[PDB]
RNA sequence: UAGCUAGUAGGUGGGGUAACGGCUCACCUAGGCGACGAUCCCUAGCUGGUCUGAGAGGAUGACCAGCCACACUGGAACUGA
RNA sequence: CCCGCAGAAGAAGCACCGGCUAACUCCGUGCCAGCAGCCGCGGUAAUACGGAGGGUGCAAGCGUUAAUCGGAAUUACUGGGCGUAAAGCGCACGCAGGCGGUUUGUUAAGUCAGAUGUGAAAUCCCCGGGCUCAACCUGGGAACUGCAUCUGAUACUGGCAA
């Protein structure tokens, strides 16, 4: 605190951690996805969260999740992963943008149709 | 030991208006009295003496206009820690004008407002609000 | 783009009258304009300090048909422009072209005025234009085009603006339908209530 | 759609190895009023 | 080799010359030693549309530059004061 | 003629035998417009009850204190137990751009200016307090020229 | 008149040479304080008479050596 | 990451480059850098500026412009101002 | 760029509505399905889920992730703390380093002022113009917080001397 002593040692920034390791933080990423299951949130809540464990192009096999209402997803067909952890889910840090590659949109959804990528009802 | 007697004197300055005080005597020196005649001149301060030969006691008699002390703030600045030398553009106004920042200037010990007419720059010794 | 939904509506929201369909009637009298301001007419809301402050900037947007993009780009010209930052933005929206044409008379509303001065039928300078936001410059000369002379929407406009509080900042001759802005308006030149420290203080966060 | 239970191996029965699994846990309702029925704001806190 | 000639600055088909005193390898719109005027040609009625030091073009001209000649060719519709 | 404005309300309690208390507390302020500004907190069992008892509180204790055309008159540092409030003059910034709790104390004072960030914790009850004292603690041109120099036109200009 | 500097020499025995230190005063950019802070530099001299802790007086030479450029100018002192 | 360096620090004479110089040799003297941080490891083009911020700063330097570096990888020389 | 058409004719969507933060209620599901940025909502009267009515915020653009800064005075030089909230080394001696009572003389490194050179142009900023005007283009200045040299002031700081 002492001007003679910011000279000798100066005052050292902290740098945080960055709150998903996205690989060079790029929006969105791709993986294969094996491995969907479902699974059972912190204290509070109570529900049956479905997730995902990505396998992403970097070589990471991080856990996402796949917001929404239905899906079908298999052991492969590659989605879009998004960032953003939910809660109350231990190590879920992403999403997955529903719309993209090989995940559909969620049927009867329209009320906020871009997020969960529902096109429209044409009129 | 004392490193730097200027911020003594202000220090007898706030303690002894704090105290509520009538005068204060401190041990004296060039830059005391030059101070001083500064503060004496701004009003901020009633009449000093430098009386004594081999050890001159410098002392101030304070100025109380009402029931509150008149010098409310006297914050030291370019302490030896951290000297501040600032020039002719950048001088301080403190409180916008309503209290004075004495500096050392080359032509001598004045208030801001006096070197800006002066056109100088120098070392800003204390914020005298 | 352009609002070009009901246009009392906006009105209603405001509680006071915009002058969107200031025309020969007073309100429209028989649809509730007084307190009614969608379904939930009869919920009056407590309007917590930000909805007061967002509530008067739309005030604001509403009245001249501005949109919040090209707003904002006034409030950074207002506030570069020397003085009281208030008053220059509404120094602004009054040099707007579109609400010149209307306070000459020409325009029955703005929205009027926004079609007549787009429909290439108003000249500034012997110049034609199109733009709704052209800065009227201070001592010039607004006028109309001969083929948009006696259209019988400018004689109608006109005549409605004899029962306006004709301006002063401009006159207007209505011999070949041509006016002369002449000075800025002042800030108690005109409008008195529409309040602009609100404004100023929206956009300081 | 598959559930992922905590447990590895499963040996000698399915529906009571997962009556031990966190899917099944018990639920406790948290009570209006009464015992543990206390919030700071609760639902809207609008006073 | 020291030249005087124009660079290209403006929009598209809005083009706003600047003649410059530039070392004659250096691209359109590089190193210069000194910008000495400008030139503009599709100004009509407006304040010049062309000025340019002719005091310090002499003085670049003695030295060894070389007058291009789109510069020349202006400089010779603004000779000395026509 | 006064502008009281409500800042905030909230709800203590007290715990006793069988249960726990929900007292109300307000915390207004009334002003002039002119520069006479007071805090009234008070508390009570009822909502509406509350304020009233705080309406009484704040005319009784208002503070006259003289400033410049609607504007402070130099920056002035108003701490108080939670905050480090700090006001600037802001010639003719035309905005009371301020705080939680800072605008309410302000714009009743008749301050059509002012800049003011609320260093420290932000606690309404203690930020209405620190902006109390730090218009308390300003001095006028000629109040500052009635102590020393003795002469408005000498310590302005 | 031409550039030229003070200085104390810190090292000695260089054979027809000598190192210089300058101690110059720099405000420190971010927290402000005139720091005291030291330049090495290699000077050469023919007749290598001064020895070390002296202050001396160089002036920018052409190069003669690998970082070497440096050269006596005069002496106000050896020791004392 | 705490000791690092032996053509390394410097001198005399020869040679060499457009040009000064360990740039390169012979011999000689043992020094040189080092907590104001040497060597080593990791990462990275730099600056005008850009994005934010009341200011101070922080982060970053795509386009436009100056400089440097590279031209399948490693190395060398010729021609030529 | 200017003129003509029995022609409004070809051109409006996108999130959010518990609080923070503008914006309200009914049906369907009943801690199940789902929402999320945070606090946390859903357990058969949900303005927090889904779907409709309206409402708001923006608009040929919205919304969500991602990166930096701001809010963050939660790296505090401007601008924080250390008896108990995280923090005074167990104590003391002590080199380098930092700072240092008072008087006079001197020098003028630090400091301050003025001039010169340079600080490329562009960009940012302030007055002026030009594309129907704005983005953009652009003339003239300011600025480029700097560095160095020279000439003075020389109180305060430092060196030297008594
Ligand atoms: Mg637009
Ligand atoms: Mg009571
Ligand atoms: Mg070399
Ligand atoms: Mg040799
Ligand atoms: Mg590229
Ligand atoms: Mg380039
Ligand atoms: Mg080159
Ligand atoms: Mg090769
Ligand atoms: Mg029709
Ligand atoms: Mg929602
Ligand atoms: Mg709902
Ligand atoms: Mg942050
Ligand atoms: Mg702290
Ligand atoms: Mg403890
Ligand atoms: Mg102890
Ligand atoms: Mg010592
Ligand atoms: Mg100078
Ligand atoms: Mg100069
Ligand atoms: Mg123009
Ligand atoms: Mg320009
Ligand atoms: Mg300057
Ligand atoms: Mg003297
Ligand atoms: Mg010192």
């Amino acid at each position: 605190a002492t001007v003679n002593q910011l000279v000798r040692k100066p005052r050292a920034r902290k740098v945080a951690k960055s709150n998903v390791p996205a690989l060079e933080a790029c929006p969105q990423k791709r993986g294969v996805c094996t491995r969907v299951y479902t699974t059972t949130p912190k204290k509070p809540n109570s529900a049956l969260r479905k997730v995902c464990r990505v396998r992403l192009t970097n070589g990471f096999e991080v856990t996402s999740y796949i917001g929404g209402e239905g899906h079908n997803l298999q052991e492969h067909s590659v989605i879009l992963i998004r960032g953003g952890r939910v809660k109350d889910l231990p190590g879920v840090r992403y999403h997955t943008v529903r719309g993209a590659l090989d995940c559909s949109g969620v049927k009867d959804r329209k009320q906020a149709r871009s997020k969960y990528g529902v096109k429209r009802p044409k009129a | 030991s004392m490193q730097d007697p200027i911020a003594d004197m202000l220090t007898r300055i706030r303690n002894g208006q704090a105290a509520n005080k009538a005068a204060v005597t401190m041990p004296s020196s060039k830059l005391k009295v030059a101070i001083a005649n500064v503060l004496k001149e701004e009003g901020f301060i009633e009449d000093f003496k430098v009386e004594g030969d081999t050890k001159p006691e410098l002392e101030l008699t304070l100025k109380y206009f009402q029931g509150k002390a008149v010098v409310e703030s006297i914050q030291r600045v370019s302490r030896p820690g951290l000297r501040i030398y600032k020039r002719k553009d950048e001088l301080p106004k403190v409180m916008a004008g309503l209290g004075i920042a004495v500096v050392s200037t080359s032509k001598g010990v004045m208030t801001d407002r006096a070197a800006r007419q002066a056109g100088l720059g120098g070392e800003i010794i204390c914020y005298v609000a | 783009a352009r609002y070009l939904g009901p246009k009392l509506k906006l009105s209603r929201r405001e509680g006071t009258d915009l002058f969107l369909k200031s025309g020969v009637r007073a309100i429209d009298t028989k649809c509730k304009i007084e307190q009614a301001p969608g379904q939930h007419g009869a919920r009056k809301p407590r309007l917590s300090d930000y909805g007061v402050q967002l509530r008067e900037k739309q005030k604001v947007r509403r009245i001249y048909g501005v949109l919040e993009r090209q707003f904002r780009n006034y409030y950074k010209e207002a506030a570069r422009l020397k003085g009281n930052t208030g008053e220059n933005l509404l120094a602004l929206l009054e040099g707007r072209l579109d609400n010149v044409v209307y306070r000459m008379g020409f325009g029955a509303t703005r929205a009027e005025a926004r079609q007549l001065v787009s429909h290439k039928a108003i000249m500034v300078n012997g110049r034609v234009v199109n733009i709704a936001s052209y800065q009227v410059s201070p001592n010039d000369v607004v006028s109309i085009r001969e083929k948009a002379k006696k259209q019988s929407r400018v004689k109608a406009a006109l005549e409605l603006a004899e029962q306006r509080e004709k301006p002063t900042w401009l006159e207007v001759d209505a011999g070949k339908m041509e006016g002369t802005f002449k000075r800025k308006p002042e800030r108690s030149d005109l409008s008195a209530d529409i309040n602009e420290h609100l404004i100023v203080e929206l956009y300081s966060k | 759609s598959r559930y992922q239970h905590t447990k590895g191996q499963i040996k000698d029965n399915a529906i009571e190895a997962l009556l031990h699994d966190p899917l099944f846990r018990q639920r406790v309702e948290k009570n209006k009023k009464g015992k543990g029925s206390y919030m700071r704001k609760g639902k809207h806190g609008n006073r | 080799m020291v030249t005087i000639r124009l660079a290209r600055h403006g929009a598209k088909k809005r083009p706003f010359y600047q003649v410059v005193v530039a070392d004659s390898r250096n691209a359109r719109n590089g190193r210069f030693i000194e910008r000495v005027g400008f030139f503009n040609p599709i100004a009509s009625e407006k304040e010049e549309g062309t000025r340019l030091d002719l005091d310090r073009i002499a003085h670049w001209v003695g030295q060894g530059a070389t007058i291009s000649d789109r510069v020349a060719a202006l400089i010779k519709e603004v000779n000395k004061a026509a | 003629e006064l502008q009281e404005k409500l800042i905030a309300v909230n709800r203590v309690s007290k715990t006793v035998k069988g249960g726990r208390i929900f007292s109300f507390t307000a915390l207004t302020v009334v002003g002039d417009g002119n520069g006479r500004v007071g805090f009234g907190y008070g508390k009570a069992r009822e909502v509406p009850a509350a304020i009233q008892k705080a309406m009484e509180k704040a005319r009784r204790n208002m503070i006259n204190v003289a400033l410049n055309n609607g504007t402070l008159q130099h920056p002035v540092k108003g701490v108080h137990t939670g905050s480090r409030v700090f006001m600037q003059p802001a010639s003719e910034g035309t905005g009371i751009i301020a705080g939680g709790a800072m605008r309410a104390v302000l714009e009743v004072a008749g301050v059509h200016n002012v800049l003011a960030k609320a260093y420290g914790s932000t606690n309404p009850i203690n930020v209405v307090r620190a902006t109390i004292d730090g218009l308390e603690n300003m001095n006028s041109p000629e109040m500052v020229a009635a102590k020393r120099g003795k002469s408005v036109e000498e310590i302005l200009g | 008149k031409i550039r030229t500097l003070q200085g104390r020499v810190v090292s000695d025995k260089m054979e027809k040479s000598i190192v210089v230190a300058i101690e110059r005063f720099v405000k420190h950019p971010i927290y402000g304080k005139f720091i005291k802070r030291t330049t090495k530099l290699h000077v050469h001299d023919e007749n290598n008479e001064c020895g070390i802790g002296d202050v001396v007086e160089i002036r920018e030479c052409r190069p003669l050596s690998k970082t070497k450029s440096w050269t006596l100018v005069r002496v106000v002192e050896k020791a004392v």
